[PDB]
């Protein structure tokens, strides 16, 4: 067969690339829900690009950043556009990376086979949240200063180190010139890093093979990815795309916060200081419990419940459309998810407060109850055989 | 002319290199490579297990020699024939052949994949 | 007690049903409208060509002068 | 473009041969070294010339087995003048087709083309047969699709019976196995061929046939290319000796008899009535094919264990081999055995043969061998043959009254011959069922 | 001191080879004179003569077709009939093979057993067989034996007499015959003209053979084997006058039907709906896959420039002598990387339409491969087409066709079927006037007709695992480089 | 072929004029 040339998919060149994306089988009856993965590939790829073109106009300088983002806005040629992007694309590409979390929570495509591939997909959430926060930090707006001001005073918190760390991370004893440049080089450098950690991930999941909706052993039935799954993809990057246009054209501020058009004034503070959209959850739990310490060790607790999913034991039916009560379980723990969004962007109030330690308590016992669960119905075919 | 009888450049071009291949012990039809045009692919795989087996030996000797940064024995340096061909027959027989079979549009035997 | 895969091979038949759930066929002799196929795909491609020049040209030209340089020069 | 249901304007039309077009009569020619040259004219608009050479399985020594059926694998490749190559493009180019045949006593080499075509034909056949390259690649490629043959040879069983039948009853000449094995496979090389070839094709056993092609071209073509040949005289054909012998294979249940004559095709009227016997008696594996032959009437219609029967026979130079090849259940083979034999006692014994099913018989041999002269490839074929077997091309009319001269007497002395022999068995399959080759051999008389 | 070159083994061995390599540097023109590799168009006219085939209509719309040698000692006689499986009804689809079992087998004048003692007694032979399109039934003798064959034909085809025990043992028979590759062709066929006349099998499934009687059987001969469809074909030492005389004498009380075969074509026609039939086992040690295109009718012009098409995509097989130096470039491409058992260019002509395809027998792990290469042939045939590979196929087409055509039975299948196709026999040299007609253009225009972009339909059965499905092959149809 | 070189090079131009648009 290698006498004499061939498809030019299948010489050396093309080899990987030919394996890795043409001719891969997948299995037949993947959902929309499958082209997450792709849709964020390129939600990143935009973001890198975007910024790549954005570098070319921002000064990191307590004196020039804003109004550098405002001569991105109206001198430069589509620099609006460019900015809206970035911005815009960095919302739907945590939208679409939620999306991509919550189908593997639902399908646990993550138990036994896909465990390296859920522990790098959390490394990439990590990554994505330094980054995501450092880029907001940029543009040296009121809320883009208080906020950084804030989450690193969470890092004093450790009781031996913490205030050696937070002085160190800040450059100095505040947030100043220093901590825009540090962050700067940071949030131009991890993107490559997410790049990496994407490739790997894609590596890993590829060694074994994409889940179905089915949970089953899908190797009798599968297709080759190229000809029936572009086209799927096609249609969700499509969709993507207006939904982009959507939120970039009509109502571009719509997920920013209007504090951030505010040039950083260190002497005074905003009345309500609150994160990115998309740091809503992880704050909640930290604001939930009254602590900091607390606070850090709950976030660090939920990081690691978030690792060790995927090493339980005894969920042999994988997906969630044959378990009733996992399925509620998961519909329960994704409505208290979008409840502890909401109340991490409330005040401190009573209501508020009681609600978000509940939110955060039903939070872990979700990561309880699958176990629980799953050692439970581990005997389902002795009781129900007929 | 390229000759070691009538152009004195040439005959001092063939004792240099001479010298050198007895110094590593080698033959300059080893110096072929397979993998450079198939040509000698096809050759060496229509040429006898033999001579196939003593071109390796040679080629390891050599390899094993310069990894050493030493060179052969002043004896074996003597009984060396730097010149003895094996190959050139038989590579010229392939590429007449290949020749041929490009003039009447026939497709390659043997084609180099795209690295 | 013949298998089925066994019987399908072994009696090939010219009445050939299909699922036709959710892709209703069209009745036998009718030619196949590969045409319109092609030229709904050309549209779409119409469209993607467009967004993809448009966005080249926008990063290109972001990447060119500004206003402020321009008006400077007077 | 015109439709094919209407003629083509342009064309110009080759006038039409007479409804009654004269039989070309055979024309040998022998070039002074012994190389003799044939050929035939035929109304059929294409032509067959083949080169038929004596060399055969008999003549190989001890050192050379296999080599016969290695000159058949390498029959058409590279040569001295041209490559493999340039030969399969120049025979796709004429559009003609090309193959050999190797066998017990004579090799042949046929191509067959359109008859414009005779000179490069002509040419083509001479250079790839008398100046054979026999590279070493290529050698041992032939060699591989022969050890594949051989890994996957168990498919047939009437050629496996055959080649046993042959071994078992004769220890000379005839011994020598037509098919390799696998340590000839292994120690054969393109020396060992080439030096075959070079000892065995020698001028005097080489003959030209042809089935289309004026005497006059052939000749002036084949002359200037066989004539260079040295004059060699030919080796004494082998000898060999035929004594009955038993085989088994022990892997249905395949098995067969056979018997000896003690002359070939030498003596004619002995062969034709041998040829009328084997059509008499038939077969049939389970109209006019043979379903009213005794074996068919006596065995197939009376057994439906018995899967299916048949009767064979091979004509060598001063030898014949006759018998009968069944295949039946394991566990009826000693009854299809018993069955068997008194068969061939009853047609052994005289009366027992009808006049009816004699005169069925001549005619059926009669009208098979005319059908079978109607081929050119077949045409060819038979000059070829009968010039290394005699010398001369006897007519067809001579065939056809040995033919009309077999008589109830005749048949019958014949089978006395074939049962006076000592019994040649070989049996493949569900062997230890069968009785012993003793016992076989006392249901036969000496 | 160097040693000299018979001193070691290896040295001795490659002065060896080199010697040997030396003695065949060095040809003669001699052996070089008249051969040439390169192809090239010859003029045959000289040698294209044969017999004139004489053809006589009866009044009743029979015909006579004789093939006369008279040199020859044997003659074959024959009846083609132009209705075949097609034009059959679905409640009856096994009635052409069942009359064509028991047509042998009984007649109001001999029985089975007298007729085959007629048979074997004259020592000439008869053989039938039903296509999908033609029925013929021939018998070769020799030429003394002319009129008792056709007697015996005569009578066959309208005396014959069905015994009910004969119809049920015909009919378990026909159970116990119930390659593969005959099957992988009836599986293309039924998937490619489904639900068309042509997409039934001729032997018919085995509800309908259950229920064949006498009564069916009678009908069909009395609705089908009408005069104006039938034909007999005499090759060999045969007199026109006396056939047409015997054939006046005994050919009577036949069928006349006003039905035709060009209105029973029309009515109901096959329509070539690309699909697939993929039956994977994997028990089977060899894959064996077809796919096809549509061909063309027997009577339309492209039809020889089909048969050139598939002359330059010959097949190759394994035990081929040829090996990888083939002509054509698909044989050249499976032979050099041994991707194939065996592969062959089929081109069925029909009375509407055909099918013109690769059949492929190849191990499980070369099947992409394989069909990528087959797939690239002929699409390249669709696209750039080379002026000396189309003479080969021309000269190979032309060298086959006259091949095939050695002997009095395949001088009168020859007869018959051109007859039964074109209406007429084709002499030889408007045949190579047709074939020679062919080039590059032709071949350009006519792939473009039949392949450039159109539908597929692939029969597939054993290890068809790494074939590529429908949607691959549809896409290679064409090229996109232009 | 020369046809199809030119034919794609006309494409090419095109393509080029669709992007960079000289006097549209
Ligand atoms: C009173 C009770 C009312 C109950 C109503 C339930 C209902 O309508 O469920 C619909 C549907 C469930 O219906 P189903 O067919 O049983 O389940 C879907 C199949 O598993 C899988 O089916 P599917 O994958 O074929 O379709 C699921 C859905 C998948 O849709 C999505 O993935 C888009 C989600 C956007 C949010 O796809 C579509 O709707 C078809 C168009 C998709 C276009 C491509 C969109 C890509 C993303 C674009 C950017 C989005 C930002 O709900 C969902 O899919 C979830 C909705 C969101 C939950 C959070
Ligand atoms: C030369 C090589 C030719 C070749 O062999 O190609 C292989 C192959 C050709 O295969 P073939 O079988 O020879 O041709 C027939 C096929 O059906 C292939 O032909 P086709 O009919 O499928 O062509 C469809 C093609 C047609 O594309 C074009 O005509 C464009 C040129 O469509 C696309 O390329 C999809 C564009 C999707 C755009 C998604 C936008 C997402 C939102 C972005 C932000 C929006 C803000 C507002 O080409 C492909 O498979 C095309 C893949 C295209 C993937 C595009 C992914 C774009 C992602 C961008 C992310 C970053 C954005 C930054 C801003
Ligand atoms: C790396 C960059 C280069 C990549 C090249 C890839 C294609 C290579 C190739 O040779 O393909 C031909 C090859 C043609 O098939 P073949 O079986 O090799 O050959 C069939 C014919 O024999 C020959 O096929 P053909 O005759 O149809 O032509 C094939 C090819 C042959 O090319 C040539 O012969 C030379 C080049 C063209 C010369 C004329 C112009 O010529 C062309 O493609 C002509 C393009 C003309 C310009 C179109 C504008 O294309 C394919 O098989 C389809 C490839 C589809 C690739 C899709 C890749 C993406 C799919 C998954 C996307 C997932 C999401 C990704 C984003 C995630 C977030 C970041
Ligand atoms: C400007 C650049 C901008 C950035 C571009 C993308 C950067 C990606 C960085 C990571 C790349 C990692 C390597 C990917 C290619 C690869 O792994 O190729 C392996 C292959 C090895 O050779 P092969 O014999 O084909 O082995 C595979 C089959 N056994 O290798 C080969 O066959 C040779 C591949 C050469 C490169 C092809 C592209
Ligand atoms: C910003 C953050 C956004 C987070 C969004 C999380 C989305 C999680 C999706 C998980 C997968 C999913 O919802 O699948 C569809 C689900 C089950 O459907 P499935 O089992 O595939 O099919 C039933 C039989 N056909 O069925 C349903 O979802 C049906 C109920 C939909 C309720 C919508 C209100
Ligand atoms: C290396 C590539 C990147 C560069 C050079 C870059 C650079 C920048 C710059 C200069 C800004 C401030 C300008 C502005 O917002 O108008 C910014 C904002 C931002 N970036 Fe990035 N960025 C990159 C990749 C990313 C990625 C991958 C993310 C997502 C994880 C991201 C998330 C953000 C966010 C959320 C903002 C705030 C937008 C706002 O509201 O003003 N960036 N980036
Ligand atoms: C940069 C953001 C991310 C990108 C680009 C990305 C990309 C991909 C891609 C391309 C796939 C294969 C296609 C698919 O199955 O959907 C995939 C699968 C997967 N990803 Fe991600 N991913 C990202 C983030 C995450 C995160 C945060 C997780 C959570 C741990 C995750 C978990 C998974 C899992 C479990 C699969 C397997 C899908 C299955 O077999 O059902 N990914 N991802």
């Amino acid at each position: 067969i290698r006498n004499q040339r061939f498809s030019l998919l299948k010489e050396p060149i093309s080899s990987t690339l030919n394996q890795h994306l043409i001719d891969y089988p997948t299995p037949s009856n993947l959902s929309y829900w499958w082209g997450f993965g792709s849709l964020a590939g390129i939600c990143l790829v935009i973001q890198i690009v975007t910024g790549v073109f954005l570098a070319m106009h921002y000064t990191p300088h307590v004196d020039l950043a804003f109004n550098s983002v405002e001569h991105v806005m109206r001198d430069v040629e589509g620099g609006w556009l460019l900015r809206y992007m970035h911005a815009n694309g960095a919302s739907m590409f945590f939208i679409v990376v939620y999306l991509h979390i919550f189908r593997g929570l639902y399908y646990a495509s993550y138990s036994s086979p896909r465990e390296f591939v859920w522990c790098l997909g959390v490394v990439i959430f990590l990554l994505m949240i330094v980054t995501a926060f450092t880029g907001y930090v940029l543009p040296w707006g009121q809320m883009s200063f208080w906020g950084a001001t804030v989450i690193t005073s969470l890092a004093s918190a450790i009781p031996v180190v913490g205030d050696t760390i937070v002085t160190w991370l800040w450059g100095g004893f505040s947030v100043d010139n220093a901590t825009l440049n540090r962050f700067f080089s940071l949030h131009y450098l991890l993107p490559f890093l997410l790049v990496g950690a994407s490739l790997l991930h894609l590596a890993a999941l590829h060694q074994y093979g994409s889940n179905n909706p089915l949970g089953v052993h899908s190797e009798m039935d599968q297709i080759s990815f190229y000809p029936y799954f572009y086209v799927k993809d096609l249609v969700g990057w499509v969709a993507f795309a207006i939904f982009f246009s959507i939120w970039i054209f009509y109502a571009p501020n719509v997920l920013g916060h209007p504090d951030n058009y505010i040039p950083a004034n260190p002497m005074s503070t905003p009345p309500h200081i609150v994160p990115e959209w998309y740091f809503l959850p992880i704050y909640a739990i930290l604001r939930s419990i009254p602590d900091k310490s607390g606070g850090v060790a709950a976030i660090a607790l939920v990081f690691i419940c978030l690792l060790a999913l995927p090493f339980f034991k005894s969920m042999y039916v994988r997906s969630s459309s044959f378990r009733p009560i996992y399925q509620g379980i998961f519909w329960l723990l994704l409505a208290d998810c979008l409840l502890l969004g909401w109340i991490g962007c409330q005040p401190v109030e009573a209501p508020f407060v009681t609600i978000g330690q509940i939110s955060s308590f039903v939070f872990f016992l979700f990561f309880a109850i699958t176990p629980i669960l799953g050692r439970v119905g581990r005997g389902i075919p002795n009781s129900y055989t007929t | 002319f390229l000759d070691p009888k009538k152009n004195w450049l040439a005959a001092q071009h063939m004792k240099s290199l001479v010298k050198r291949l007895s110094k590593y012990g080698l033959r300059y039809d080893d110096l072929y490579d397979p993998y450079y045009d198939l040509d000698v692919k096809e050759a060496l795989n229509r040429l006898p297990k033999e001579v196939v087996d003593a071109r390796h030996a040679r080629l390891k000797r050599a390899i094993d020699l310069s990894m050493k940064h030493e060179y052969l024995p002043e004896d074996l340096q003597a009984m060396q024939t730097p010149f003895r061909g094996y190959l050139q027959d038989m590579l010229a027989l392939v590429k007449r052949e290949r020749a041929e079979r490009e003039a009447l549009g026939g497709l390659p035997l043997y084609q180099r994949s795209i690295p | 007690e013949i298998p089925a895969t066994v019987a399908a091979v072994k009696n090939p038949s010219s009445k050939i049903i299909y699922d036709e759930h959710n892709h209703e066929r069209f009745p036998p002799g009718d030619p196949s409208k590969r045409a319109f196929a092609y030229f709904v795909l050309t549209g779409g491609r119409f469209v993607y060509a467009s967004l993809i020049r448009l966005l080249v040209l926008k990063f290109v030209l972001s990447m060119s002068a500004s206003k402020d340089v321009l008006a400077l020069a007077s | 473009a015109t439709p094919l249901d209407f003629p083509l304007p342009g064309v110009i039309l080759s006038p039409p041969l007479p409804d009654y077009v004269a039989p070309g009569k055979t024309i040998i020619t022998t070039l002074p070294n012994g190389v003799k040259v044939a050929s035939e004219t035929s109304a059929t608009p294409t032509a067959s010339i083949g080169l038929y050479v004596d060399c055969g399985s008999i003549y190989e020594s001890p050192i050379s087995f296999g080599a016969t059926h290695l000159l058949e694998r390498m029959a058409f490749k590279t040569t001295r003048n041209r490559s493999h190559f340039r030969v399969v493009r120049e025979v796709e180019a004429i559009g003609g087709n090309v193959q050999a045949s190797a066998s017990r006593e004579q090799m042949g080499y046929t191509f067959d083309a359109l008859k414009t075509y005779v000179p490069e034909m002509v040419e083509l056949l001479v250079d790839c047969v008398r100046n054979p390259a026999f590279l070493d690649w290529e050698v041992n490629e032939q060699l591989l699709k022969v050890k594949a043959e051989i890994g996957e040879a168990s498919k047939n069983p009437q050629d496996l019976l055959l080649e046993a039948i042959h071994s078992a009853g004769f220890s000379g000449a005839l011994a020598n196995p037509l098919l390799a094995s696998e340590s000839a496979i292994n120690r054969l090389n393109g020396a060992i061929l080439e030096e075959f070839v070079a000892e065995n094709y020698t001028a005097p056993r080489i003959v030209l046939a042809a089935s289309g092609v004026e005497h006059e071209e052939l000749l002036s073509v084949a002359e200037p290319l066989l004539s260079d040949l040295p004059s060699v005289p030919r080796p004494e054909e082998p000898k060999s000796v035929y004594t009955g012998g038993d085989y088994r294979c022990q892997s249905r249940t395949h098995f067969a008899l056979a018997f000896e004559l003690p002359g070939g095709w030498h003596k004619l009227k002995d062969a034709m009535v041998l040829t009328v016997l084997q059509m008499l008696l038939g077969g049939g594996g389970s109209p006019g094919k043979g379903m009213y032959s005794r074996l068919y009437l006596n065995v197939l219609n009376q057994y439906p264990q018995f899967h299916s029967i048949s009767a064979f026979n091979n004509i060598y130079n001063d030898t014949g081999i006759f018998g009968i090849q069944v295949t039946t259940s394991s566990d009826f083979i000693s009854k299809a055995i018993d069955i068997t034999a008194n068969e061939i006692l009853a047609v052994a014994t005289h009366g027992k043969v009808e006049q009816l099913q004699l005169d069925r018989a001549k005619q059926a041999t009669k009208s098979a061998i005319l059908m079978n002269l109607e081929s050119r490839m077949v045409v060819s074929e038979d000059i070829g043959r009968q010039i290394l077997t005699y010398g001369e091309r006897k007519p067809v009319e001579e065939f056809l009254k040995a033919v009309d001269e077999v008589t109830l007497k005749d048949i019958s002395s014949i089978s006395q011959k074939l049962i006076s022999s000592p019994l040649t068995m070989a049996s493949y399959g569900d062997v230890l069922y069968v009785p012993s080759y003793e016992s076989v051999s006392s249901k036969f008389p000496t | 001191a160097p040693p000299p070159p018979t001193a070691m083994i290896y040295d001795r061995a490659a002065e060896a080879i080199k010697s040997k390599l030396r003695q065949l540097e060095n040809p003669d023109p001699r052996f070089l004179k008249h051969g040439n590799p390169r192809p090239a168009l010859s003029d045959h006219t000289r040698i294209l003569a044969a017999p004139e085939t004489r053809v006589t209509t009866l009044p009743n719309g029979l015909r006579v077709a004789t093939e006369s040698s008279l040199a020859a000692r044997t003659a074959t006689v024959g009846v083609w009939i132009d209705a075949g499986s097609r034009f059959e009804t679905e409640e009856t689809n096994g009635t052409a093979h069942f009359l064509e079992h028991m047509i042998f087998k009984g007649t109001e004048r001999r029985n089975a057993r007298e007729l085959e003692e007629e048979i074997e007694n004259m020592g000439g032979h008869l053989n039938a067989y039903t296509s999908r399109e033609q029925t013929t039934y021939y018998a070769k003798v020799t030429d003394s034996d002319v009129p008792q064959a056709l007697d015996i034909l005569a009578d066959i085809l309208q005396n014959s007499r069905f015994e009910e025990n004969r119809i049920s043992r015909e009919r378990d028979v026909i159970l116990r015959e119930m390659q593969t590759e005959e099957v992988i062709f009836d599986h293309l066929h039924a998937t490619a003209f489904q639900y068309t006349p042509l997409g039934r099998t001729i032997l018919g499934p085995a509800q309908n053979i259950k229920t064949i009687t006498k009564a069916h059987l009678q009908s069909y001969i009395q609705t089908h084997y009408t005069a104006p469809r039938m034909v007999i074909a005499a090759s060999g030492a045969v007199k026109h006058e006396d056939i047409v005389e015997q054939v006046k004498k005994l050919f009577t009380k036949l069928s006349t039907d006003a039905t035709t075969t060009a209105q029973l074509v029309a009515k109901e026609p096959a329509i070539f709906t690309g699909s697939e039939v993929r039956m994977l086992d994997d028990d089977i040690p060899l894959a064996q896959f077809a796919v096809a295109f549509e061909g063309a009718s027997w009577k339309d012009p492209d039809s020889i420039a089909l048969m050139v098409m598939q002359a330059m995509l010959g097949s190759w097989n394994k035990t081929a002598g040829g090996g990888k130096h083939m002509g054509s470039e698909l044989a050249q491409r499976v032979g050099i990387n041994e991707v194939a058992e065996s592969i062959m260019a089929f081109n069925t002509n029909y009375k509407d339409t055909g099918l013109f395809g690769v059949y492929a027998v190849a191990k499980p792990d070369c099947l992409d491969d394989l069909s990528y290469a087959i797939m690239q042939e002929t699409t390249k045939l669709v696209y750039r087409v080379s002026e000396d590979d189309v003479t080969r196929a021309c000269n190979q087409l032309k060298s086959s066709l006259l091949l095939h055509i050695d002997g009095t039975s395949p001088v009168a299948e020859d007869i018959g079927r051109q007859l039964l196709t074109y209406g007429r026999r084709i002499p030889f040299a408007e045949l190579f006037a047709r074939i020679d007609a062919v080039d590059a253009s032709t071949i350009k225009r006519v792939a473009n007709r039949f392949i450039y972009d159109k539908d597929v339909a692939i029969a597939a059965m054993g290890p068809i695992q790494r074939l590529p499905d429908y949607n691959w092959f549809r896409r290679r149809t064409y090229w996109n480089r232009y | 072929d020369v046809k199809a070189a030119a034919m794609w090079g006309v494409a090419a131009a095109t393509g080029g004029l669709y992007l960079v648009q000289v006097s549209i």
